């Protein structure tokens, strides 16, 4: 609300949001695998909805 | 054609159809607000129907 705005036209580009870690972080591999697990189990679609 | 693809791939709702018949019906029911890209053979056949 107040529902007074509107998205017009197609997207100007295509890209993605990613979980970011400092270059060389110990968490990089587990968090990359977790995002793929959450993707494959449908969690990311449920959370957007 | 690249400009047309850029538009079609991002158009909402989708401008793509599951079957030729679906595209033909969308043209027939859209009062000229929907044009369908299809093979000349199918186009020529439907033109005689």
């Amino acid at each position: 609300k107040p529902c007074d705005t509107m998205k017009v036209g197609g997207n100007l580009d295509s890209k993605g949001y990613g979980i970011a870690t400092p270059k060389g972080s110990s968490l990089r591999t587990p968090v990359n695998l977790a995002v793929l697990k959450l993707s494959e189990q449908g969690v990311l679609d449920k959370l957007k909805n | 054609f690249d400009k047309m693809w850029t538009y079609m791939r991002s158009a909402e709702p989708s401008v793509f159809v599951r079957t030729t018949a679906e595209g033909v019906a969308r043209v027939r029911k859209s009062k000229g607000k929907y044009a369908y890209l299809l093979e000349s053979t199918m186009n020529e056949y439907i033109e005689q129907r």
